[PDB]
């Protein structure tokens, strides 16, 4: 009902009072917040818990594939680059 | 009904062909479309009506594609 195609870039951990962190799509990392003020003065970067959570890994890679598909269908030059170099990789490049 | 065939893909229209294929098939993915476009000669659609075949061939040739009908 807004009539605009969105590009999801982040996946929350929880919804109802359990949203304690986010998972980035372009960077394949998780950001956590455990404090009251400034939530640790920074965000804690432990990328996908070092290849340990299969569900998180699968969701993150599926989100990355969806984002890549969206951006490639939208832009033509990026579509050309995906066509030319990173087709079967599905993991083009970090950032 | 008619059948459509993509004969050759132009080196400079490689970028524009894939988007048209994606918008025309409506059921294919990006890498599958790329394999379709790199595996010429290869069929695109079959048992397509005449008007739809004309529209898709016109849209495919306006972006730099070699299209034939059988």
């Amino acid at each position: 009902k807004l009539k605009a195609k969105p590009l999801l870039l982040q996946l929350p951990i929880g919804e109802a009072k359990t949203f304690k962190g986010v998972v980035d799509v372009v960077m394949k990392e998780k950001l956590l917040w455990n404090c009251n003020s400034n939530d640790g003065k920074d965000f804690e970067r432990k990328p996908l818990l070092e290849m340990n959570d299969p569900e998180l890994l699968k969701e993150t890679t599926e989100a990355r594939n969806a984002l890549i598909e969206q951006v490639a269908d939208l832009d033509d030059e990026f579509a050309d680059l995906v066509l030319e170099e990173f087709s079967e990789n599905f993991d083009l490049l970090p950032a | 009904h008619f059948t459509v065939r993509l004969t050759e893909a132009k080196p400079v229209d490689k970028v524009k062909l894939i988007k048209e294929i994606k918008s025309h098939i409506q059921g294919i993915n990006l890498v599958q479309a790329k394999k379709l476009v790199e595996s010429l000669p290869q069929e695109i659609k079959a048992n397509v009506p005449k008007a739809e075949a004309e529209k898709i061939k016109a849209a495919l040739e306006a972006v730099g594609g070699t299209v034939v009908l059988e």
